[PDB]
């Protein structure tokens, strides 16, 4: 699967993706490949 | 985002 290795994708219980950056050190709910 | 506060940024999260 086509991912940029700086993204570390994690998935919550609640059925949620969510995001941890590696190079900004960010947390996103969102996901830019969902849509 | 309209969600609650994420899962704050662990380098290696294992879940």
């Amino acid at each position: 699967g086509p991912l940029p290795p700086g993204w570390e994708v994690r998935s919550t219980v609640s059925g949620r993706i969510y995001f941890v950056d590696h190079n900004n050190r960010t947390t996103q709910f969102t996901d830019p490949r969902l849509h | 985002e309209l969600e609650s506060p994420p899962p704050p940024y662990s380098r290696y999260p294992m879940d």
